[PDB]
DNA sequence: GCATGCATGCGCATGCATGCATTATGCATGCATGCGCATGCATGC
DNA sequence: GCATGCATGCGCATGCATGCATAATGCATGCATGCGCATGCATGC
């Protein structure tokens, strides 16, 4: 064991030392600038990398890994001691909490002489005056672990995990230190909290009440108290790491002030945390002794082009898929044996926000939302808000699910009115559907693609060659960039000029006239014109042009013609 | 407590006896290599055969079975001594090691229904199924605290179940110094061990008909935490003890009995190389021929079943795409063509085999379900038949009686091999990679020859495309074929097991020739033994072949030839449509044949065999 | 209790400091040889100078004086470490060793009257007299028991005063087995340590006049059991602590304070060989001359006092007969002849000297007494002045005022040297070998010259025969003798101690010459230093001379000559009768002179000196 | 030497600080299961 | 495809074994010392 004073001094010198890294290509005092910002209310939390510390001392890193909480507290105290040195000016604008801190420090200077004896209980709690939080970043050398294998050997260690989010709690304030005022004195009493539950005090420990033996009684205050942001997270294993025949395991995470509001249900996250237990008191058990429940305390959470190049053919369908991803509802009907499911899988993997449903497995409560112990939790349609949703084997779905899907496509909101639930849910998502061989699809959807397997010898032979190549060389014959391109594209919004309207109008009229000439035609309406306008706007957005052009309209017309034929 | 013991004849003698038991110097014992293996694998417990101990020292075995705790303590002390002797450095890591038990306990082999107070404080063996499991929880053993006021650290030791009875003086968590200075707990320096509780029920197959079941409660310590799961058939060997109730004045006199586990069991080269290298094609030839002597003929179905046993190759790519590697078969035939016998044989031979008939299991019991746990309010997943049979076999008898929705549910398993589950509050993707056997009767009771197979089968094209192979079996009443069948059946009927007296009531690579089971003519050939067959099947399943450039163009050209012959086949009808899945089926069967003969690459002969199978199955007269 | 301590800066640093204190490698320290002496003598405690510790390490001394128990524990641990280091074999015998303290404590030097609560928990030094003592009693430390029913032996450890506070769980004697089988105590295998309690009172000489005394209670452990006795002046160094009262509900708030002793003290070659061998006769010549410069003349009395200091030889024979070896003297003289000065000087110089005047002590307080102890009802013996002065000196001033019965009592001591005591229930023979000085005034105030000495002395012949020597001193008023006396007295009066300023208020073998204390004429001779004189006297008292054949016949013939001259001495009277004791006196004085000059045998010159002394003392003009 | 004085000595009562002996009953909590309700799935015709 | 049946499913009440919380007073014993008694020692005259 080593004395904490020496390591505290080492921490202080490490914070004062580093000059190395700068983004603009120079040598910049990073931690000094961070501390100067911390001096005032220009930064309310600080993150420390354990890769930068590894340059000078690895034993510090190991001791931090095995005894993380103590080192977190030591770091907090060291930074708090360093703060007065770097301070250069008073606060330009301050809020209520700063007003208490300043007033308390001012009267502490007013009253306390340097020589008088002060009881250990007479000091201010450290965390009450402090207003900055310290968190750690996991070592790059350290390998992320699996939820299944963290056990009693890992209690108290520093770990890094990767998982899928399933449950998130709404933000609520959590008590840190409670403040009490006596009934017959001007003194203030502070009660730190480090337990799930606590018992409020009654009598006043202040010196004046003790000397007079007045028996004054304490009262809580909320303004003087310190509160923090608190969230609760549920994570599960990836399907890849589950052993044979088992079921994914779950873990619970707790989230602090600035880390709050980072993750959403359904996201894949990487969490740097400390593995700590909770002493459990409750119903009696078989085995005597001290049992506990484990949980994780987080300190950092981190979340034309070729589309599905493995699948041969369907180039126009791929262009339509690109347009749907870029944005301004697509349905595919095909014979069995044509890979429609794999296109939907690729779409789900590519999209940032996406969901993929297979049929009756996610039917009913899997869609819409339900009430659970009370909080309302949404289904796939709710999760895919402002994303893209994918549905396979559409015709096999129950009628209620199809009605809900139609409502989402047309109205873009869901309405639920049943015993215990009365809500309207926002679902601004575009739908891609797959099915096997109706007027509803033609009337409601925007674009339908019919894939018929005509046994042409040349096409079949080329498909066979491509499949053999894929199976043998495990690569197509000769996503991050695509995601970045789509993100940059969606930033702009082109506009339709006044003149082109006439041209568009003419086209529409002529199209309808042809549809009226061909009595075998089925649907033309203003919805088709709206779809054409949306496709042209999407193409103009792809060109990053401010004004809609002729080529976009021609390509949209050609795509609609190809789909209809 | 300052009380100490100076002499104890029984304990010292028992320790000496175990020391002599585990020496293995002047004997053919193996425990030395077992200890070396434990040191190599960083594990900290040993399993010792009870029958071996009884053979070497019967008195010690009798005492251990009759009295458990003290003898087990002596065992653990002897293990500590010998681990220190062989390598004292490794013994520093762990406090104390543990002993497992194994062998035929005899009279103490006891069912959960027959556990009684007569077996208390002894070591018992029990066979059952697991019904309830609990979350893993840590328990404190050694606690460490630090005092910022005085810069002093202290440590407290805990021992609760080490001693039979505990007192309020122990199990007290320290929080304050001698001068009331606060202490700060330091979780890194403390010591914890895992703890779990499970429940075991007598298997419904063994329980008397019409009677309610009986169950036992088991505690799993730090090592055996993850060794059990609900819905599992296990055998547990351990002590049977009473449970001390907490302090009180008046007691009713009824204790709680809990079984403390010590062993948990999941009940279940030159020859191979020479045989494979010498035989090559004859490997699969004999394996197909010697699949099941009890079944007469049907070489194609035997070949297909062997292809299921060997299987294809699972492949993955950069984009996360998944390509199926399993095979699926559907048999349709007239009654009494021994389809169910084939299914039962595949159940017996395959490692992970589950039978699920048509209406025996519904769509929920096939894949999985979600249930709300009343104890906590959370959502939990319960696995179905197909999820349990990961990388295994599911047999479906009377496949035609299955409802449409169940088949739509099975689509997800048959296409991609995964199951997607979702209900508000939880959603998951479970792995269900599996292979399916199915047997379905014709719609008209007996297969009509004149009508095309589409009318007789009565199944949609999508479901047919889901299956890799379709086979049709008929009972042709040829007098010579009937004579052969009668000969075979009566030869099997007249046979009696060797070593059993007549009239009573009730490993070589190649099986020994039998006068009746094989016949005089078959002396020129032999059949492969079942055990070697299983070993070879496992080895072949391990092997990973690769496709060659010679056969890819050949297979592609033949696929194009079939899709063009679609117009040429005018004299006969087609059983199944030809889609993109047919090419994958060709490659899969080629790889299965390449697995049959141990090699490194897929050759042309495997492609030819696959194509022969496809041509036979896909068209009928 | 499983609680343990991992780090403690203060205790570890203090142990390191004591380790460096007791190294004595790069220093002139002696403690290594002290430890070797302890190992040689089988003793198990050490005495360390406090001033030495303060010189080497002042902070440790300050902490030890201010805080005792923890620092003493650290000392004992360091002793165990170094005893193990030097010789680990010897450290096995004893559990833990102990530390004594010595040196000038300074402010903490405290009288029993000035002990206060301010010195609690510190190490204090106290000077006092012993008044009450108790019987030695054993105390159990480690207990061992055996069970004939199960043939098992157990051991229990006890620690009562090792810990500050004890609880009912400890200090319980085991009597039954876990199955109620009786246990048999085996006293041989157990461990016991002795225990005693004494009481100390402030000495009456130091207490303020007219005030009642105050006392302290002391506990003596196993080593210091027999180191104290009642009626003894001692100095005790030890801890001053409170006494924990036994359990109760309501407490008055007054503790009992008891001093726990750690040290108990009874307050008190080439040169010698060369001086003796060179001087021979000059040894006793100078010793007689340099006996006391403060006293003028009287060479015969100085010779006699020197003979007392050296003494005779005690002899024993086969039949158990005892022969006296002590000498006794009586001085009678006119007032102001400095008899009391001689008595006081003999008190100062002699090792065991006790003054007992005529009526100051009675016959009971001289020899001994028997008292009935009210606590037990038994009979106990209390020693008197003469029993305490075994092999010592008793000085009796104003011997004439002593009553007759006291002198009859002193007869037993003077003749045989033993005291016989008897009262129904007890009888004993105590040893009282001793020598007596006595000074008595003449009956007529001033010695009458014309009357015979028998009238002036007024003592019976038996008592005179009891004494070895009689001397008569007179104040003759010769002008030159008076001038010499005045010179000597005023020279002594004008003298002042060197190093003391005038007008202020209030080792070499031969003493340095002084201008006034010796004089200019005496430069040709020197006087012997007091310390060397005491050392030589002790060495001479050790030496055991033997009588030669040359002098025995000579002494016998001279004794016969004296007993015949009894008729020849017509011009002078006889002071003392001549009996058989005179011959023993001759031999005794001869042996004393032979002791004066270190040799092996008694020679003729010693006999001649003895006879000169006898002739001078026994007759007067 | 005999007559008298008298400091020492012993046994049983009370007063006062510490110390010793005694000792079941009533109320609260979690596990098991009935009873009313709405959703939802499956099965006919 | 629409009308009906219905095995599954959920939330709040009571009943019953274990388990939890409470909580000074009166009587006995050894140490200190007074008061009556007989023996015995020492001191005069
Ligand atoms: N154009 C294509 N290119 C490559 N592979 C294809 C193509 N069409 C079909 N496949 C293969 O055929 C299989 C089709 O199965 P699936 O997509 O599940 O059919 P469906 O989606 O109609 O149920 C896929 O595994 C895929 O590998
Ligand atoms: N090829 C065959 N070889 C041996 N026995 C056969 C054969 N075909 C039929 N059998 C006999 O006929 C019976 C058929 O029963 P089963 O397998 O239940 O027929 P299915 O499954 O067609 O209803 C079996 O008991 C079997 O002994
Ligand atoms: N021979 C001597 N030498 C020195 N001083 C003497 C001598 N004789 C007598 N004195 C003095 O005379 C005093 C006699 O007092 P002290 O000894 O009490 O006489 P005594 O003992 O005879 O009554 C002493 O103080 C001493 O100083
Ligand atoms: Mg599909
Ligand atoms: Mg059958
Ligand atoms: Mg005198
Ligand atoms: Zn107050």
């Amino acid at each position: 064991l080593k004395d904490y004073a020496l390591e505290k001094e080492k921490v202080k010198k490490f914070l004062q030392e580093f000059y190395q890294d700068d983004e603009l290509g120079k040598k910049q005092f990073k931690y000094g600038n961070q501390l100067v910002r911390l001096a005032h209310r220009e930064q309310v939390a600080l993150y420390v990398d354990l890769d930068d510390v590894a340059e000078d001392d690895p034993e510090l890193v190991d001791s931090i890994c095995e005894n993380a909480r103590r080192y977190a507290k030591l770091f907090a105290d060291a930074v708090q001691e360093l703060l007065p040195q770097y301070k250069e000016r008073e606060v330009v604008n301050k809020d209520v909490l700063d007003v208490y801190i300043e007033h308390r420090l001012m009267m502490e200077q007013r009253s306390r002489d340097p020589g008088m004896v002060r009881s250990p209980q007479n000091q201010y709690p450290a965390e009450l005056m402090r207003r900055f939080e310290l968190y750690f970043q996991g070592p790059s050398s350290n390998k992320p672990r699996v939820i299944r294998e963290v056990r009693a050997d890992s209690v108290g260690k520093l770990v890094t995990v990767r998982g899928i989010v399933t449950r998130v709690s709404e933000v609520k304030p959590k008590m840190v230190v409670a403040t009490y005022t006596c009934d017959q004195c001007g003194a203030e009493t502070y009660q730190p909290i480090q337990s799930p539950t606590f018992m409020p005090l009654i009598m006043c420990p202040s010196q004046e009440c003790q000397t007079n033996r007045s028996g004054g009684r304490l009262y809580l205050q909320t303004r003087g108290s310190r509160f923090i942001k608190f969230q609760e997270m549920k994570m599960q294993e990836h399907s890849d790491q589950v052993p044979v025949g088992n079921i994914p395991r779950s873990i619970t995470v707790l989230v602090e002030g600035e880390n709050t509001r980072i993750a959403q249900p359904g996201d894949h996250v990487s969490v740097t945390g400390i593995f700590l237990p909770i002493l459990r008191t409750g119903f009696r058990q078989v085995v005597q002794g001290l049992l506990s429940e484990t949980y994780l305390e987080a300190h950092r959470i981190v979340k034309a082009a070729s589309i599905a190049p493995e699948i041969y053919g369907h180039e126009d369908v791929k262009k339509a898929l690109l347009l749907l991803l870029v944005g301004g509802n697509i349905c595919l009907m095909g014979d069995p044996g044509v890979a429609k499911s794999q296109l939907l899988s690729y779409i789900d993997r590519l999209a940032p926000r996406s969901q993929y449903t297979t049929g009756r497995g996610s039917s009913g409560v899997g869609l819409t939302a339900a009430v659970l112990r009370l909080t309302l939790e949404g289904g796939a349609l709710v999760l895919a808000d402002q994303g893209v949703c994918c549905i396979d084997e559409f015709d096999k779905m129950a009628e209620a699910d199809r009605t809900a899907i139609h409502e989402v496509m047309e109205q873009q909101t869901i309405s639920i009115a049943k015993a215990g639930i009365l809500t309207t849910l926002n679902a601004r998502c575009s739908i891609l559907a797959a099915a096997n061989p109706p007027a509803a699809l033609l009337s409601r959807f925007d674009l339908l693609w019919l894939i018929q397997d005509r046994p042409d010898r040349d096409n079949d032979l080329r498909l066979a060659q491509h499949i053999t190549y894929v199976h043998q060389h495990s690569r197509q014959p000769p996503m991050k960039l695509m995601r970045r391109y789509i993100a940059m594209c969606r930033e702009k919004q082109p506009m339709v000029p006044e003149s082109l309207a006439d041209y568009i109008t003419a086209a529409y009229v002529e199209m309808r006239r042809e549809a009226w000439a061909s009595k075998d035609a089925t649907y033309t309406s203003a919805r088709t014109l709206l779809a054409i306008l949306r496709l042209s706007t999407a193409l103009a957005r792809l060109r990053m042009v401010d004004v809609v052009e002729k080529e976009d309209v021609n390509e949209a017309i050609r795509l609609m013609e190809m789909s209809k034929d | 407590a300052g009380t100490v013991v100076l002499d104890d004849v029984e304990l010292r003698e028992a320790q000496r006896d175990y020391l002599d038991f585990l020496d293995d110097e002047e004997d053919q014992g193996i425990y030395q290599s077992k200890v070396r293996e434990l040191i190599s694998d960083n594990q900290y417990r040993l399993i010792v055969n009870v029958n071996d101990l009884r053979r070497k020292n019967e008195k010690r075995a009798n005492r251990l079975l009759n009295n458990a705790f003290e003898e087990l303590v002596a065992f653990q002390r002897a293990l500590k001594d010998f681990v220190a002797s062989i390598d004292a450095t490794y013994a520093k890591q762990y406090e104390e090691f543990y002993v497992g038990l194994e062998g035929s306990f005899g009279s103490k082999h006891v069912s959960p229904r027959t556990l009684t107070s007569c077996f208390l404080s002894c070591v018992v063996c029990v066979e059952g199924i697991v019904t309830k499991c609990s979350l893993v929880r840590p328990k404190v053993v050694r606690s460490v605290h630090y005092c910022p006021a005085t810069k002093k650290t202290i440590e407290r030791r805990y021992s609760d179940l080490t001693t039979l009875v505990a007192f309020p003086s122990s199990s007290v968590y320290p929080t304050k110094d001698e001068e009331n200075n606060p202490l700060e707990t330091e979780y890194g320096l403390s010591v914890y061990k895992d703890h779990q509780t499970i429940t075991i029920q007598e298997m419904p197959e063994k329980a008397p008909a019409g009677q309610l079941p009986r169950s036992v409660d088991v505690i799993l310590d730090d090592d055996l935490v993850d060794k059990a799961k609900p819905g599992d058939r296990v055998q547990v060997v351990g002590t049977y003890r009473c449970l001390p109730g907490k302090k009180g004045g008046y007691t009713s006199g009824t204790f709680r009995t809990v079984l403390i586990a010590c062993n948990v069991k999941q009940m279940s080269i030159a020859k191979i190389k020479k045989f494979s290298k010498t035989r090559s094609k004859d490997i699969f030839d004999q394996l197909a021929k010697s699949l099941a002597p009890s079944i007469h003929g049907h070489d194609y179905v035997k070949k297909a079943i062997l292809c299921l046993l060997l299987g294809g190759v699972e492949r993955d790519l950069e984009n996360g795409s998944h390509i199926r590697g399993d095979i699926n078969i559907l048999l349709i035939g007239d009654p009494s063509v021994a389809k169910s016998q084939l299914l039962r044989y595949v159940l017996c031979t395959a490692p992970r085999a589950i039978p699920t008939t048509g209406r025996g299991s519904s769509g929920v019991g096939l894949t999985a379900a979600v249930t709300t746990d009343q104890e906590t309010g959370e959502r939990r997943l319960e696995a179905g038949a197909m999820v349990l049979a990961d990388r295994g076999v599911v047999c479906i008898d009377e496949f035609d009686k299955m409802s449409d929705m169940d088949r739509t549910a099975i689509h997800e398993v048959m296409e991609q091999g995964r199951v997607t589950i979702a209900k508000a509050g939880i959603h998951a993707r479970l792995n269900a990679r599996c292979s399916v056997l199915a047997a379905a009767n014709p719609v008209y009771g007996r297969y009509d020859q004149y009508k095309t197979p589409m009318e007789n089968i009565g199944l949609q094209d999508s479901l047919l495309s889901r299956f890799d192979l379709l086979f049709i079996m008929l009972d042709q009443m040829d007098p010579e074929q009937d004579r052969e069948i009668s000969d075979h059946v009566l030869r099997m009927h007249r046979y009696r097991a060797p070593g059993e007296q007549d009239g009573d009531a009730m490993t070589q690579i190649y099986e020994k020739h039998d006068n009746l089971l094989h016949g005089t003519k078959k002396k020129k050939e032999k059949m492969v033994s079942a055990a070697f067959m299983k070993k070879y099947i496992h080895v072949a399943k391990i092997i990973k072949p690769v496709l060659t450039q010679e056969s890819a163009t050949y297979i592609a050209e033949e696929y194009s030839r079939l899709r063009s012959q679609d117009s040429m086949s005018s004299d006969t009808a087609r059983t199944s449509p030809v889609t993109a899945r047919t090419l994958e089926t060709l490659i899969r069967l080629a790889t299965a044949h390449a697995k049959a003969r141990m090699s490194k690459t897929v050759d042309l002969q495997d492609a030819e065999e696959a194509v022969e199978l496809v041509q036979y199955a896909y068209f009928k007269k």
